[PDB]
């Protein structure tokens, strides 16, 4: 009976895995949304 | 083996009828005696002070020879395959035991240099203890060949304590438990009979667990993979092979080396013929004695035959 509980921990891991990509994807897309205010200080100021 | 058994007498003392009849026609053959010698003289002598280190050396050369017949007769014979070297294959200088002990022409440029002995015979038990060496390194050998032999296949023949991947079924585990229903999928049987096998699943750890070592008598764990342990049988196989081997081929040279020792061991007893010359009589080589293995009866026939020269 446990053999389709194997599938259903295997899909708990990887929805956690997922899960834990997608928290970091919005952090990711910050780090370069934001702070850019900084970079181009030196990109384009310097000019 | 037997240790050395020769006769003590010069030419001058000779104990038979005739100072020539020690070699034949001597009272011996009637009494039966295996005594028989013939003379091999070295080139020279030494002096008084030389013949009396001569026999003060006699003694570790003695020694040396003890030691030599008794490695022959233990290393060779234990193997239980190597005293298949008879008296004509250890023949001592080329002769059997029959002529051997008949004659000393083992003092030949072989192992002494065919001149005056005082070093020749230090010459000849060097070569002798490196003869001994190599007989001891065949030895050592044998031992290393013996400790290959009885190797992992002295452990258990599976599905027991030791060695049991032999025996085994090859989410499960070795158990091969000697004298369940779950969510898991328990309903199986496995292999792991030499032993019996119960019903399992990893799929949930109670009926593995009950299966294994929860209640009764604990099974014995074994390596999942059987391949390693043919692997290991097929390994002890060629080594105690080896072994087998080595106790008939390397202990072959062994008992070459052993019929070596006894020609070493015989060139001694020449040399020895004339260290008792030396001693009962001139410092010239020239001895009447005899050697062989005699019964008691002969023996002491031999000795009131020569108690003109009793020690």
């Amino acid at each position: 009976q446990m053999v389709r509980f194997i599938r259903q921990e295997a899909e708990e891991k990887a929805n956690e895995i997922s899960v834990s990509a997608e928290e970091e994807f919005n952090i990711e897309k910050l780090q370069l949304v934001e702070a850019e205010k900084k970079k181009i200080r030196q990109e384009y100021e310097r000019k | 083996a037997s240790r050395y058994w020769v006769v003590s007498l010069p030419v001058q003392n000779s104990a038979a009828s005739v100072w020539n009849r020690l070699q034949e026609q001597i009272s011996k053959h009637s009494f039966d005696t295996p005594l028989y010698r013939f003379n091999i003289p070295n080139l020279r002598v030494g002096t008084l002070d030389s013949l009396l280190a001569l026999s003060d050396d006699l003694v570790k050369s003695n020694s040396f020879v003890e030691s030599v017949s008794h490695k022959i007769r233990r290393q060779i014979e234990e193997l239980e395959r190597v005293s298949g070297i008879e008296s004509s294959s250890l023949s001592v200088d080329g002769v059997p035991v029959d002529t051997y002990l008949t004659r000393f022409v083992w003092d030949e440029a072989k192992y002494p240099t065919m001149s005056p002995l005082r070093e020749i015979v230090d010459g000849i038990h060097t070569l002798v203890a490196k003869i001994e060496d190599d007989l001891k390194v065949r030895v050592a050998e044998y031992n290393n060949v013996r400790s290959q032999l009885n190797a992992i296949n002295r452990k258990q023949s599976g599905s027991l304590a030791v060695r049991d991947l032999s025996n085994l079924v090859k989410l499960v585990t070795l158990l091969a438990v000697v004298p369940t229903s779950y969510v898991v999928p328990r309903s199986s049987k496995l292999l792991y009979e030499d032993l019996y096998t119960v019903t399992l699943f990893g799929r949930v750890a109670d009926n593995f667990r009950i299966a294994a070592r929860e209640k009764g008598f604990q099974i014995r764990d074994f390596e999942y993979s059987s391949e390693a342990q043919e692997s290991r049988n097929q390994e002890l196989e060629k080594l105690v092979h080896d072994q087998e081997s080595l106790r008939s081929s390397l202990l072959q040279w062994c008992y070459t080396s052993y019929g070596e020792v006894f020609s070493s061991w015989m060139h001694f007893c020449a040399v020895r013929v004339f260290a008792e010359s030396i001693l009962r009589y001139g410092l010239p080589p020239s001895f009447l004695a005899c050697v062989l293995a005699p019964s008691v009866k002969g023996e002491k026939k031999v000795r009131s035959i020569l108690e003109e020269l009793c020690g």
